[PDB]
RNA sequence: GCUCGCCGGAAGACCAAGGGUUCCUGUCCAACGUUAAUCGGGGCAGGGUGAGUCGACCCCUAAGGCGAGGCCGAAAGGCGUAGUCGAUGGGAAACAGGUUAAUAUUCCUGUACUUGGUGUUACUGCGAAGGGGGGACGGAGAAGGCUAUGUUGGCCGGGCGACGGUUGUCCCGGUUUAAGCGUGUAGGCUGGUUUUCCAGGCAAAUCCGGAAAAUCAAGGCUGAGGCGUGAUGACGAGGCACUACGGUGCUGAAGCAACAAAUGCCCUGCUUCCAGGAAAAGCCUCUAAGCAUCAGGUAACAUCAAAUCGUACCCCAAACCGACACAGGUGGUCAGGUAGAGAAUACCAAGGCGCUUGAGAGAACUCGGGUGAAGGAACUAGGCAAAAUGGUGCCGUAACUUCGGGAGAAGGCACGCUGAUAUGUAGGUGAGGUCCCUCGCGGAUGGAGCUGAAAUCAGUCGAAGAUACCAGCUGGCUGCAACUGUUUAUUAAAAACACAGCACUGUGCAAACACGAAAGUGGACGUAUACGGUGUGACGCCUGCCCGGUGCCGGAAGGUUAAUU
RNA sequence: AGGACCGAACCGACUAAUGUUGAAAAAUUAGCGGAUGACUUGUGGCUGGGGGUGAAAGGCCAAUCAAACCGGGAGAUAGCU
């Protein structure tokens, strides 16, 4: 069977990248919460 | 040019390995640790000044770091620059 | 001509094509094409806001002069020509000054034919005139709303527009509607009919053939649940309401027109 | 190590994606591995990825994204112009051999090629954000010419056989060589050249487009493959020497021809059809402003530069997606032999594996198979399942029919091997020779050699010759739906949906309608032979009566009637 | 020529058996349908929750769908256990 995951970098860093976050009010306020937090790894880039 | 400071700095260390020993012995290629910036121009002209040999032509090579477990703790090595120097065939380093 | 096809199979059996042994069989003029990429009837929110068109073969847009407005200077037929963008076909035309371009084909144009547009050209069909230059009466396609913003009346095959009257400024046309317009009498208009009659007269003949054409299948308001459309429901075959769109509007007989602005230019409604 | 078995259009070899050290060497066996483990994709340590030409990066754009000003919106924001991003597409250039434990078109040897900078020389009208050309494009089909590749013969080296025979029409192995450079062939396209003129190409143009003369009738462009060179080289069966017995060192024969032949190449061709088949740059050319004995352009020579990042390994998989060392899923390329129509199938080659618990025993019962007396659907909801049919050639084939079908209807006959026709035929291929010419990769003739069906006649073996694998059951009556399609991912594939066709109805273009507080956008760069909605559903014969109810369309004299006053 | 025919790859999923704490949270084996088209497939893109998309099954929208998921109102309310 074909299951949901199909990885793809380029995908990845186009709709969850640092640079994609940033490029909205909503995104930025995502970076905000996750920083707030205290979150080791911020986004999906790194 | 390339300053002298920047010469001085460019070059780490000479790398000993096996594949290095038979580089030298079989084809005149001394095999050293460079800056991972060090371009391919400032190796040369670094090692035509501070060994005061005449150089062929410069390869290098990126080596990635090995992940490591030191003790249930991972860690990770360093990147690091690899250059191989074929001299001038009568040099002799 | 239209011929019929051989029944070598269930989807030939049905089949109609209109073949024209005088259209070009090259490729089109390339200084004259522009691309036009598919929409699948999805406007810049990327919503579906006609529903049933998506697929088809590409296609790529003729460029054709819809203005007509190169007076004086005469022009020749050089072939007709296949569009895909329209049901009628093009001609290509070249001036004497060495300039190429489409026209509209009128009904018994062929390649060696004079045509030329202006006041003082010559009544006959293929040339274009200020519609206050051409006898009351005449027989007319592409006709333009206002002066100098190009044909937009009666440019499918086979269709055309007659000159009913002529009073001062406004001239009335009947329109292939069956309404009766009035124009400004300076608008321009071409003399004859557009050409390619029998488009009419094709069978698509499977349902194949109409997906060539980017048509995409509808599926009945009485197929559906009635969250979906208005007729939708029901144990079996049930519809006890009044036909509506999908949006809830009446759908046989209620008039959707209205227009003040151009009320006006209106003599008497299709009927 | 020797046998045995399995895959071989993969269970072999590569590439992309994805993973990220799993790669190689030394060492260890606690935990991990469905058992043990001296082994491992496990632990620990070290090593390993070399580019002007491969890819990215770079130049150019598609769908789409973002979007200075702008338009619009309580705010947040939405859309969009100039622009600027965005490959899955366009754009310069490298091959063969050798080498490591692990990389190689990257290192070494040999032989090449591309773009740009700078300098010198010689000649010289250069110049774009503009114009033109080009790039530049579909489906199907048919050949003809080729190559990869294979087979056989010749040649070279070796052999003379564990058991009857094997110096021969015998056995085994090899018989390989690239890019580039020169030639411009099969073949495809196109008339060429000169002059004059012009409402066109936002201005100009010597360019393109158009018009008119003269003249010549052969010029140009594209192009697989072959041949020559590259190469007196490399490689090469094998042999001889070290072995510290893993492999190292030295030497080295022949290296040809014929035939068959792609789904690869010529071919972005040709023929044909309708559903009518990207963009932009690189590239070539034309000028404008401007520069004007400069700059710049063209050519030759010399020299310099080509940075940075990736490169190990897995990649139908134990390394990716499935929680697992999981009978699942995963895009592209390569494609040997015998039989075969074949990439099916069977057995094999190259290559790779025996699937990480075994040893016995030989009960019921379960699972997957083989055979079965007589009967032959009696079983059962139902012939479910099983059995059966199954190939090629020829003969033959009903109702009905929309004239195509039905139809492979049904049914039947032949089929192996050997000899002859014919020491190998019809056919295909085609050397030498001979004769011509605008001499060449030429033309005509010529037939050596090679290859080679199908048939007929005669004989012959078995129970059986389409012998295995592979490979339709057939016929009759009837409901439904015209048909090919689609659908409840994971209990429903259907008579349900769609469909071509039919009808009604809306819509005159700033169209109706839809998404949107709006600006806008789709409809459509379409224009009533068009577009939207609704119902019906090929085709044939048809489609009767009712406008009282509900709806819609039209009317506007009267009654009633809002804000307002 | 053809939404032509037979048939592998490929795309499906009609029947039966197995499996049902599975080898597998939908498969395996033997047959089966389409197989030049209304075909199939890679890469990228767009449509967002009373919204999308739907050859229409209330199907699908990350093993979730007659209204996704995550967080918040929130200790909703529960004459019920
Ligand atoms: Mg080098
Ligand atoms: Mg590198
Ligand atoms: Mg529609
Ligand atoms: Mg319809
Ligand atoms: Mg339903
Ligand atoms: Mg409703
Ligand atoms: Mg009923
Ligand atoms: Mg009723
Ligand atoms: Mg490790
Ligand atoms: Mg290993
Ligand atoms: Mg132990
Ligand atoms: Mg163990
Ligand atoms: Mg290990
Ligand atoms: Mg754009
Ligand atoms: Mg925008
Ligand atoms: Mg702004
Ligand atoms: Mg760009
Ligand atoms: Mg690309
Ligand atoms: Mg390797
Ligand atoms: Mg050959
Ligand atoms: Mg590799
Ligand atoms: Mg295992
Ligand atoms: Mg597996
Ligand atoms: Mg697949
Ligand atoms: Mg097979
Ligand atoms: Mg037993
Ligand atoms: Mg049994
Ligand atoms: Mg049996
Ligand atoms: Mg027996
Ligand atoms: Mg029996
Ligand atoms: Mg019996
Ligand atoms: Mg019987
Ligand atoms: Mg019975
Ligand atoms: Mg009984
Ligand atoms: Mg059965
Ligand atoms: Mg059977
Ligand atoms: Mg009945
Ligand atoms: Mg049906
Ligand atoms: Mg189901
Ligand atoms: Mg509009
Ligand atoms: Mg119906
Ligand atoms: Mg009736
Ligand atoms: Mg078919
Ligand atoms: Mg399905
Ligand atoms: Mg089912
Ligand atoms: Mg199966
Ligand atoms: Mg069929
Ligand atoms: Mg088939
Ligand atoms: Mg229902
Ligand atoms: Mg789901
Ligand atoms: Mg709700
Ligand atoms: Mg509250
Ligand atoms: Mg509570």
């Amino acid at each position: 069977m074909k299951r949901t995951f199909q990885p793809s970098v380029l995908k990845r860093n186009r709709s969850h990248g640092f640079r994609a976050r940033m490029a909205t009010k909503n995104g930025r306020q995502v970076l905000a919460r996750r920083r707030a937090k205290g979150r080791a790894r911020l986004t999906v880039s790194k | 040019m390339i300053r002298e400071e920047r010469l001085l700095k460019v070059l780490r260390a000479p790398h000993v390995s096996e594949k290095a020993s038979t580089a030298m012995e079989k084809s005149n290629t001394i095999v050293l640790k460079v800056a991972k910036d060090a371009t391919k121009a400032e190796i040369k002209a670094a090692v035509q000044k501070l060994f005061e040999v005449e150089v062929e032509v410069v390869n290098t090579l990126v080596v990635k770091g090995k992940v490591k477990r030191h003790g249930q703790r991972i860690g990770r090595r360093s990147d690091w620059k690899k250059a191989y120097v074929t001299l001038k065939e009568g040099q002799n380093l | 001509a239209v011929v019929k096809c051989k029944p070598t199979s269930p989807g030939r059996r049905h089949v109609v094509k209109v073949v024209n042994p005088e259209l070009h069989k090259g490729k089109p003029f390339a200084p004259l094409l522009e691309k036009n990429s598919k929409s699948g009837g999805r406007n810049n929110n990327g919503r579906i806001t006609t529903r049933h068109i998506g697929g088809g073969h590409k296609q790529a847009y003729r460029i054709v002069d819809f203005k007509r407005n190169k007076d004086g200077i005469p022009a020749v037929v050089e072939r007709l020509e296949y569009d895909p963008n329209r049901s009628a076909n093009i001609a290509l035309v070249l001036y004497k000054d060495g300039e190429r371009r489409y026209i509209l084909a009128p009904k018994g144009l062929k390649a060696g034919d004079q045509i030329q547009s202006g006041v003082d050209a010559a009544i006959k069909p293929g040339n274009t005139l200020p519609m206050r230059n051409i006898p009351v009466g005449s027989t007319v396609h592409n006709v333009e709303m206002k002066p100098g913003k190009g044909g937009q009346l009666a440019r499918s095959a086979g269709t055309y527009v007659q000159i009913v009257a002529r009073d001062g400024a406004y001239v009335t046309l009947r329109l292939r509607s069956g309404e009766m317009r009035k124009v400004e009498a300076d608008c321009r208009a071409t003399l004859g009919e557009v050409g390619n009659a029998e488009h009419m007269l094709r069978v698509l003949g499977k349902a194949g053939a109409a997906r060539w054409r980017g048509v995409r299948p509808t599926v009945r308001g009485t197929a559906m649940n009635p969250v979906d459309h208005p007729h939708g429901g029901g144990e079996g075959r049930n519809f006890g309401k009044h036909p509506v769109t999908p949006w809830g509007v009446q759908t046989k007989g209620k008039k959707t027109r209205s227009n003040k602005r151009t009320d006006k230019f209106i003599v008497r409604r299709r009927s």
